[PDB]
RNA sequence: UUCUUCUAA
RNA sequence: CAAGCUUGAGUCUCGUAGAGGGGGGUAGAAUUCCAGGUGUAGCGGUGAAAUGCGUAGAGAUCUGGAGGAAUACCGGUGGCGAAGGCGGCCCCCUGGACGAAGACUGACGCUCAGGUGCGAAAGCGUGGGGAGCAAACAGGAUUAGAUACCCUGGUAGUCCACGCCGUAAACGAUGUCGACUUGGAGGUUGUGCCCUUGAGGCGUGGCUUCCGGAGCUAACGCGUUAAGUCGACCGCCUGGGGA
């Protein structure tokens, strides 16, 4: 079954990058837009777009630099079988600060760097590197 | 009810008693409020191989729309009669009415 | 080059012997689908019709038995 | 399986709208009719193990439908098993 | 239904009852009873002719229709009863005109079925008709040897006889022993196997259960003195001689049929 | 293979015609197949190896059709 | 048709 | 926790395919046995032989009868089933899958310790049956020996009913469920469309076989039916023996 939609989003990005697909579509969600909000803002995808009314489809426009893929690595950290919550002191540095860790905090979903500047931690959704 | 296709093979020396058998069988079906769609005597016909040490038989085709209880009564009539040699009942999806390719 | 696909019959009739004699050999064996090119849906229907015509002494089981 | 008239006689009996045909009480009673119709088959054919797997599939499916119905609406759950004569 | 007894005592350790709940739990039909006085295996000379018979429970005789002559008149089966006189259960039948009789109960017969003798009878388990009217290859019981004499073949609890052939005046039978015998085609026979087929699954369990059936104990011949039996004698266990009867006739293998009157009726012997 | 000698036919023609129908009806290979018992393991294995023989040789013949040898 | 075996560094 | 929504899951309608199961029939061919006719000195077997069968008439051949078991050709890296497994034909009862359009219920789902059920062959118990085959056993050969391979026989067994056993290299040596990721040649089974102007042309589902790209892997290879990329849950592994 679809036990985890968020890991389905990351896997369709990861298989999308490796297959040199231009765009990747998927069923939309309130959480999947906020993750694609971070990935467009932090610069990993070009643009996202949600279309449809009854069943909304989130479409991700992928990003390619110098032929090869922009998103080098993308991993799920907290998963339904094993949740990961961190405090604001123990937030991770992905790729020594070059990558980002999408963290779900009380003030919405943001990156780990903005989570430290906001001064509060939360649940680590994914590592994007 | 349940569309059956019945063909039976009569001993050829009992070829005279064949229309007496058919009218009882039709009265068995129509008496049980069943339909009979086509009813085609094929006459004496040379067998492909001698069943029961004899070389000819009398064929009768009969298509029947009856409930399944009276056909099981009808099968025992074929079993204990010695005039009929072989009997074959075949369940059919629908009622067929067109003439046989050998009635032609 | 299946004939039954061209003419389009829903079920082969075992009583049609002159059709079925074009699908048995001289010694009464069922001719394979490699040779006549029958599509395998009708090949199951044809074998089921030859086996019924053998039972009603419309076709021989072999050319030898007597 | 169940005959066409016997299905529609159940659907119009237990459907709220006489065309719903997939409501929870409708799906239970169609299984309960098919389970109770097959009591005579496996009393006669005890070595028909391949058909009995299809029977246990109906029992296991019906048990999940009642258990869904219990926490969804209790008053329909009491009314259904009392009318269908189900021990639990 | 065979019922293994629970071992509450030795002597109930090995008992298997044959429990049939369809048998009538009451007294038998009183006009069809008569006295069956015991014999003890002793003839009009008072001597013991056949050994090991004696004692046992008192038994009333049930008059059983073997001749089966009420032709054309249908009969419904009232109830099934226990018969101490024989291994097969008997059926109390009621004709339309009001006569009650006992027949041997066939295999699938139950209370409420209709049976009918005569030539125009149907072919269901229970009917009785001459074997020129019965199809070849069917299993019949209660078979006559002579026409109108009464049924004599295949009467014990689970037996039956197949009709294998017919050549005019005779039919050829496959008896239950495996012997092939010719019988005239006018002899009556009753369709179906006879009823109590699970009779041979009983085990009596204890020594007294054979004394209930009037079977006195059998002293084996080598346990005697030489004046008593040819096997008797010896200082210890000695048996240096061929096995014979108490009257000196070979038993392990020697044939004893000496009927030259009926040899034309026997097609093949048993195997 | 019930073969009647036609009118004004030489014997070597009809014998060669008789060898033809026996190879056609498959008589010699049928009795040789039934001379000994073949297990359902052996029957499923030999029929499977016969299919791979009919398939990889088709691919080997088509691959050898393309490239030259001298 | 049958047709076996050969240690030491 | 409350209220939903329809994509997951399910129900209904109409169809299709199938060695899917259970029960009862039935047919043809062959084998052996029995009887008889013709017939006369071999037969059978092997590497070669012998045991064996034969003048008391075998083998061969023809007619008749009995009985059991399995179902040539079709037949196919074909089909069905959860697995084991399933093969003449007919009927009765019966499970599942799939398709086409809708209708409907509204997360009802996935997995699963313990548990329960099914589970090849061999074996066991009771009762039948017993043609062929065949452990055991016997005889003949072979050999240095031959408790073997070969031969001639042959009993449990194989078959049926009902119980038990609960194991196999029970294998795809690959747990189930879901999502995504370039292709090619097929098989099978639906269904839509084009004038079917032919068995064609264009699609769209299920199942399946082969090759192979990226990727993976110790390599062999796997490769949209993953052993690729991930998620959920379970089972399991920790040097070889001893075991
Ligand atoms: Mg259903
Ligand atoms: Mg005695
Ligand atoms: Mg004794
Ligand atoms: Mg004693
Ligand atoms: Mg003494
Ligand atoms: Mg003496
Ligand atoms: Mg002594
Ligand atoms: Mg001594
Ligand atoms: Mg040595
Ligand atoms: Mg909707
Ligand atoms: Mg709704
Ligand atoms: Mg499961
Ligand atoms: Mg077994
Ligand atoms: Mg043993
Ligand atoms: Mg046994
Ligand atoms: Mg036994
Ligand atoms: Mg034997
Ligand atoms: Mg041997
Ligand atoms: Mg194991
Ligand atoms: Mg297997
Ligand atoms: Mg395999
Ligand atoms: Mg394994
Ligand atoms: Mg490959
Ligand atoms: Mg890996
Ligand atoms: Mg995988
Ligand atoms: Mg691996």
């Amino acid at each position: 079954s679809m036990q985890d939609p968020i890991a389905d989003m990351l896997t369709r990005i990861r298989n999308g990058q490796a297959a040199n697909k231009a765009a990747v579509t998927m069923p939309s969600s309130k959480l999947k837009v906020a993750i694609a909000n971070v990935l467009k803002e932090e610069g990993f995808i070009e643009d996202f777009k949600v279309e449809g009314d009854t069943k909304p489809e989130l479409e991700l426009t992928l990003k390619y630099f110098q032929g090869k893929a922009v998103v080098e690595s993308i991993q799920r950290v907290s998963r339904p079988g094993l949740r990961i919550y961190k405090r604001k002191d123990e937030l991770p540095k992905v790729m020594a600060g070059l990558g980002i860790a999408v963290v779900s905090t009380s003030k919405g979903v943001m990156t780990d760097r903005a989570a430290r500047q906001a001064g509060l931690g939360g649940e680590i959704i994914c590592y994007v590197a | 009810m349940r569309h059956y296709e019945i063909v039976f093979m009569v001993h050829p020396d009992q070829s005279e008693q064949v229309p007496g058998m058919i009218e009882r069988y039709t009265a068995a079906i129509t008496g049980a409020e069943g339909k009979i769609h086509r009813l085609e005597d094929w006459g004496r016909r040379q067998l492909a191989y001698p069943i029961n040490k004899l070389h000819k038989a009398h064929y009768v085709l009969m298509n029947v729309e009856a409930p399944q209880e009276v056909i099981d009564e009808l099968e025992t009539t074929f079993r204990f009669n010695d005039a009929v040699i072989r009997s074959m009942v075949m369940r059919t999806k629908h009622a067929v009415t067109e003439a046989s390719p050998m009635v032609k | 080059f299946c004939r039954f696909t061209a003419e389009g019959v829903q079920e082969i009739d075992y009583k049609d012997i002159a059709t079925l004699k074009n699908y048995i050999t001289e010694s009464g064996k069922i001719v394979p689908s490699r040779i006549t090119g029958t599509r395998a849906k009708y090949q199951r229907q044809l074998a089921r019709a030859i086996k019924r015509a053998r039972y009603l002494s419309l076709l021989p089981y072999t050319d030898r038995h007597q | 399986s169940l005959s066409t008239e016997a299905t529609a006689k159940i659907v119009s009996e237990f459907g709220r709208d006489a065309n719903d045909t997939g409501s929870t009480e409708v799906q239970v009673a169609l299984l309960t009719a098919q389970i109770n119709h097959l009591q005579g088959h496996f009393a006669e054919h005890k070595k028909d193990h391949h058909s009995r797997r299809g029977l246990l599939r109906m029992v296991s499916q019906r048990r999940k439908l009642l258990d869904y119905l219990k926490r969804k609406d209790v008053a329909r759950y009491t009314q259904l098993i009392e009318r269908l004569g189900l021990r639990r | 239904a065979v019922v293994k007894c629970k071992p509450t005592s030795p002597g109930r350790r090995h008992v298997v009852k044959v429990v049939n709940p369809e048998l009538h739990k009451g007294k038998p039909f009183a006009p069809l009873l008569e006295k069956n006085s015991k014999s003890g295996g002793r003839n009009n000379n008072g001597r013991i002719t056949t050994r090991h018979i004696g004692g046992g429970h008192k038994q009333a005789y049930r008059i059983v229709d073997f001749k089966r002559n009420k032709d054309g008149i249908p009969a419904v089966v009232e109830r099934l009863e226990y018969d101490p006189n024989r291994s097969a259960n008997i059926a109390l039948v009621l004709y339309k005109d009001g006569e009650r009789r006992y027949i041997l109960a066939p295999k699938g017969l139950k209370a409420g079925d209709q049976i009918q003798s005569g030539v125009d009878a149907a072919i269901k388990p229970g009917n009785t008709l001459p074997m020129r009217n019965i199809p070849v290859g069917s299993t019949v019981h209660n078979v006559e040897m002579k026409p109108g004499k009464g049924g004599q073949l295949a009467r014990s609890a689970g037996t039956y006889v197949q009709i294998v052939a017919r050549d005019g005046a005779y039919v050829t039978l496959r008896l239950r022993s495996g012997e092939m015998r010719k019988v005239e085609a006018d002899c009556r026979a009753t369709l179906g196997e006879v009823g109590n087929a699970e009779h041979m699954l009983r085990v009596l369990g204890k020594a007294g259960a054979a004394r209930w059936r009037g079977v006195r104990p059998t002293v084996r011949g080598t346990a005697m003195n030489p004046v008593d039996h040819p096997h008797g004698g010896g200082e210890g266990r000695n048996f240096g001689k061929h096995p014979v009867t108490p009257w000196g006739v070979q038993t392990k293998g020697k044939k004893t049929r000496s009927n030259k009157r009926t040899d034309k009726f026997i097609v093949r012997r048993r195997s | 293979p019930v073969i009647k000698v036609r009118e004004n036919e030489p014997f070597d023609v009809a014998l060669r015609r008789f060898k033809r129908s026996c190879e056609k009806a498959g008589v010699l290979a049928e009795v040789r197949r039934r001379e000994f018992y073949e297990k359902p393991t052996t029957e499923r294995k030999r029929a499977k190896a016969s299919a791979v023989k009919r398939h990889a040789k088709k691919l080997a013949r088509e691959n050898a059709r393309r490239t030259r040898l001298y």
